[PDB]
């Protein structure tokens, strides 16, 4: 009986560490997750701004072209 | 020993702190700048209010209390209001850009820049404590903070305090008094991802608050000042067994046991009685026969639902004031013969009771009668999961046609969450049916 | 605060940013010499979010002046409120535009757009926490048209994570003779469908029709129509400027307005509305959700509302306003999309505009704004078709694939707006 109750209480324990453990590394995951999601968003967002700036250009170079 | 500390997040959490913190004040003559004439135990003690008021040297009794919000001015207005003598500065956190109403913003782009402050306050309340028994966490499901950074700090919390016990007491959104459209998909983003890491939450329904004020104050367009003093007080009858000490006083955590079958299943439905003005109560003396029959009246529950169409796994009876077990008795042998009360077939069915002699109070200039005594129902009724059903119905009509999605995606989340989210909602609304059909 | 960067290009934007500042320096208690003499703490409380405090407790205008000729400029800084704006906002070329969105977006406006970035981060870096920027321009034209969606690309590349509201004033052939005005409105839709968060339509073809049909003014002038404009931003943004629940920012208000990305574009109304040769609170409700009162000119009986905010001034029933507000859209549930529930948002603010004692605001994002920009490509197409006026264009160095992009790109942008009309729940 006298190790069916350290059996217990050990088990107890683990189950505690396991959740604690477990819900550590979801979040660590999720954040992770996030942040690279939104940085490719915004990533994505710039790379069309910069396509509209380098045909501004070619715009710019194509009448100088013409003169 | 056995403190309990309190997080109010967001808009509707903090204001309702703010309701609940002044009554509890009154409840134990505690003045404005602190002091508690009454206490003569200067710098400390183990009274029953101990559990949510620590004390200071100079007898300044300071709630166990973290306010924050993810923008500053419902915070500044606690800040420079009647009980800013209340608070200590550190207890009291603000940012600058709020979460625009989405739950992404509050979980991840905003909340994720504050989160740690956070946890640092809610540790330096937590070594104060002697017995720590577990966090009570007042937010809305619908705001951005209320919503998003509350499923963070509780999931934050449960890797810092394992499984101390964690209570919600939850603003479930209403469309007189609602400011987002979004509001259904916050709430279901927070109830699942919450769900694992709240071990009792109480729902309060915006709408079945807004109706009662209307309906037993007389209020025409009840603002959220009325909405809040009214929930204070069924907050306060749910607290009061923590703050309060008697003979006949029962510990939520007592009832708590009665009223959690399975880990999901932890949402009691609240009933309290009497709400009744000024002018109507300067007639009536209200008895326990009656206050306890109005328990039973659908139209005095915090949540819009059909009891009568579901089972009972529970029920408790909380009274303040002037009860004595005599009176008790005779009002509940009398409602089990003329009410509507099945309960399902694997749990027993008699009501557990509880009272507190301390009788309620009132703040002044309020809308609310004072009585000299009151009580608070919970029970757990499976009819509870009808504003699951609702809210789940508004989510699948948005999110059908992908309606505001893209606001959440741009702040880094997958449509995968929202699936994910629905998913363990209908689990959620399967497990109520379940619970409820009769053995085999 | 949460502050908002201002920013007016071209004579429109110029012209309709002027009255906006006018209106809401009244509201505010701010003299033309930038002092406080108002008698509220109401009118101070969120005053940080379009004004900065500068020494000697005076109010200046986070407004940024943009033109490529001197002229609208120089009439702003010698109207009624030019002493209130800050000298060194005010950034003018000589050149000017000669109503060319290429000369604007391409040519001289993309000369002088570095110096008007340059004036916007000084702002933008005394901000506690800017929220974003709103813009005042015409589509029409070829400052505000052509350099005004440049100023856009080029902040959003700056800002991404900022909110970028816009006032665009479409094109009408009731108000203006210029014949290349469908082209230059069609390309800058083109940039404002990728590029803005939010964008009220002020329709020229409605104010227009309201002077004259509504207002009997047989002669509307550009004052008569700006005065329109003037009353309708002042309502559109008064919950940004006073304390309040609904929509107090730029982002919680675009998370309301906004279900899909593209589908930005609002349609602004304001009651009551009668001549000046001639009210309950049921009566501001039906005034504000009828056509007649929109400032853009489309019936929105001709189509469905995605969302609508409802915004009502003065001292009023809030009870009579639930119950009016529940009363119109039961009666009239054909005309919102039963897949976004609880879609219309309704706010009041105790302090009325000048003149009236209640009043009322519209914004609505309905799919029958697809008329608006039908009327511009078919106006757009008449011309393209024969490829006429296209070497003022081409002679600047853009190539006709670019308005071919742009008809297709508002062309979807309609095909888009009657997908989700079409939708339904069941
Ligand atoms: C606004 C408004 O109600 O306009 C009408 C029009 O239909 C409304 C109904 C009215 O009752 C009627 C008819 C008035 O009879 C009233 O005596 C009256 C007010 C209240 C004046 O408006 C005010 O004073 C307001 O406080 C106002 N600020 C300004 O307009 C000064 Br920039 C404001 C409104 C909303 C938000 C902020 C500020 C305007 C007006 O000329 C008259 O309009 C016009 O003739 C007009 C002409 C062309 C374009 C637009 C309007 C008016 C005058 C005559 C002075
Ligand atoms: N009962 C009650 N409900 C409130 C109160 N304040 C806000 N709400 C409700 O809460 C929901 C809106 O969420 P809020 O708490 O205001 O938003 P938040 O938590 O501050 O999050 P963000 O502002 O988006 O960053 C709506 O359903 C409101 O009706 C309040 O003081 N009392
Ligand atoms: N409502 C209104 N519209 C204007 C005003 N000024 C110009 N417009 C319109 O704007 C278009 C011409 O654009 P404009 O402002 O002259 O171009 P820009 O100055 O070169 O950027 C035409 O369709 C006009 O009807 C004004 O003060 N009020
Ligand atoms: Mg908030
Ligand atoms: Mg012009």
């Amino acid at each position: 009986k006298r190790e069916h109750e350290r059996e217990v209480i050990q088990k107890a324990i683990e189950e505690n560490n396991n959740f604690i453990k477990m819900a550590k590394e979801k979040l660590a995951q999720k954040m992770e997750s996030n942040k690279e999601n939104r940085e490719a968003h915004l990533a994505a967002m710039l790379e069309r701004l910069q396509e509209k700036d380098k045909h501004a250009e070619e715009v710019r170079k194509n009448k100088e072209l013409k003169e | 020993m056995r403190e309990c500390i309190s997080i109010h997040v967001g808009q509707a959490g903090v204001q309702i702190g703010n309701a609940c913190w002044e009554l509890y004040c009154l409840e134990h003559g505690i003045q404005p700048d602190g002091q508690m004439p009454s206490d003569k135990t200067i710098g400390g003690g183990d009274d029953s209010f101990n559990t949510f008021f620590s004390e200071t040297g100079a007898g300044k009794h300071v709630p166990r209390a973290v306010f924050v919000d993810l923008e500053p001015t419902v915070i500044d207005e606690v800040r420079t209001g009647t009980y800013r003598q209340l608070f200590h500065p550190e207890q009291l956190i603000t940012g600058k850009e709020d979460a625009a109403n989405n739950y992404a913003r509050g979980h991840y782009t905003i909340g994720k820049e504050i989160i740690d402050l956070v946890l640092d306050r809610i540790r330096k309340l937590a070594d104060q404590c002697t017995g720590l028994q577990g966090f009570l966490v007042f937010h809305s499901f619908g705001g951005g903070t209320g919503s998003g950074f509350t499923s963070l700090l509780m999931e934050r919390l449960s890797v810092d305090y394992g499984k101390k016990s964690k209570l919600e007491f939850s603003i479930y959104p209403a469309p007189q008094v609602s400011t987002a459209v979004v509001e259904p998909y916050n709430s279901i983003l927070t109830t699942h991802t919450t769900l694992e890491h709240s071990d009792c939450a109480f729902m309060v329904d915006n709408e079945a608050i807004y109706d009662i004020c209307r309906r037993n104050l007389d209020i025409e367009r009840p603002t959220y000042t009325n909405l809040n003093r009214l929930i204070s007080q069924i907050v306060s009858s749910i607290t009061a067994s923590l703050r309060f000490d008697g003979a006949l006083n029962v510990d939520l955590t007592e009832f708590q046991t009665n009223l959690v079958p399975y880990p999901r299943i932890h949402f009691p439905l609240a009933t309290y009685a009497p709400v009744i003005s000024a002018e109507k109560a300067y007639h009536e003396q209200l008895s326990v026969a009656e206050i306890t029959n109005a328990c039973f009246e659908p139209a005095n529950q915090m949540v819009k639902c059909d009891p009568r169409h579901g089972k009972y796994m529970a029920c408790c009876l909380l009274y303040r004031g002037d009860v004595v077990p005599k009176d008790v008795n005779a009002a509940i042998a009398t409602i089990k013969t003329k009410r509507s009360i099945q309960f399902v077939d694997w749990c027993p069915t008699g009501f557990k009771v509880g009272i507190n002699y301390q009788p309620p109070t009132v703040v002044p200039g309020g809308d609310l009668a004072k009585v000299q005594r009151a009580v608070c129902m919970l029970s757990n009724t499976t009819a509870i999961a009808e504003a699951w059903a609702r809210l789940d119905h508004k989510f699948d009509l948005m999110y059908a046609k992908r309606a505001f999605v893209h606001w959440y995606v741009g702040e880094g989340m997958e449509e995968g969450e929202f699936s994910e989210a629905r998913e363990d909602m209908a689990a959620l609304e399967k497990d109520y049916e379940e619970v409820g059909v009769d053995s085999v | 605060m949460r502050e908002i960067v201002h920013i007016q290009a071209g004579q429109c934007g110029n012209q309709i940013g002027a009255k906006f500042w006018e209106v809401i320096s009244d509201e505010h208690g701010i003299d033309p010499t930038g002092s406080y003499h108002g008698d509220s703490d109401l009118q101070l409380e969120r005053i940080n979010v379009y004004y900065n405090e500068a020494t000697g407790n005076k109010y200046v205008p986070r407004a940024i002046l943009v033109d490529l000729e001197p002229g609208t400029m120089d009439s702003v800084r010698s109207g009624p409120f030019g002493q209130i704006f800050r000298p060194d906002n005010f950034v003018f070329g000589q050149s000017g535009a000669g109503n060319n969105w290429a000369k604007g977006h391409y040519t001289e406006g993309a000369e002088l757009v570095d110096s008007v970035l340059d004036v916007v981060r000084k702002e933008s870096e005394s901000c506690d926490c800017l929220q974003g920027f709103q813009l005042t321009h015409s589509l029409g034209g070829g400052t505000g048209s052509g350099m005004g969606t440049l100023l856009i690309s080029k902040i959003r590349e700056e800002y991404p994570d900022r909110i970028m509201n816009t006032f665009s004033v479409m094109p009408s052939p009731k108000v203006s003779d210029t014949v290349v005005e469908p082209y230059n409105a069609t390309l800058s839709v083109h940039q404002l469908v990728e590029n803005t968060d939010e964008t009220y339509c002020i329709d020229n073809e409605a104010l227009y029709d309201i002077c004259f049909r509504t207002l009997k003014l047989t002669t509307p002038t550009y004052g008569d129509l700006n005065h329109l404009v003037s009353a309708t931003m002042s309502g559109v943004t008064t919950c940004l400027r006073f304390p309040g629940q609904l929509n107090a920012d730029l982002r919680k208000l675009a998370v309301n307005m906004v279900p899909f990305p593209r589908l930005h574009f609002f349609m602004p109304g304001f009651a009551p509305l009668t001549s000046r040769g001639s009210l309950t609170v049921p009566e501001l409700t039906q005034q504000m959700f009828d056509s007649k009162n929109m400032m853009a000119a489309c019936d929105p009986r001709h189509g469905r509302y995605l969302t609508v905010a409802a915004i009502f001034r003065g001292r009023m029933s809030m009870k009579e306003v639930d119950e009016q507000m529940l009363n119109v859209q039961n009666k009239n549930s054909s005309y919102f999309v039963e897949w976004i529930p609880n879609n219309v948002k309704t706010a009041v603010c105790d302090i009325p505009p000048r003149g009236l004692k209640m009043s009322a605001t519209f914004i609505g994002n309905s799919t029958a704004i697809q008329e608006l920009f039908k009327r511009i490509s078919e106006q757009f197409t008449a011309m393209f078709r024969r490829k006429a006026f296209l070497h003022w264009y081409t002679g600047e160095g853009m190539d006709e694939m670019e308005f071919t992009e742009a008809e297709s790109n508002m062309n979807d942008l309609v095909s888009e707006y009657q997908q989700y009309q079409d939708a339904t729940a069941d």
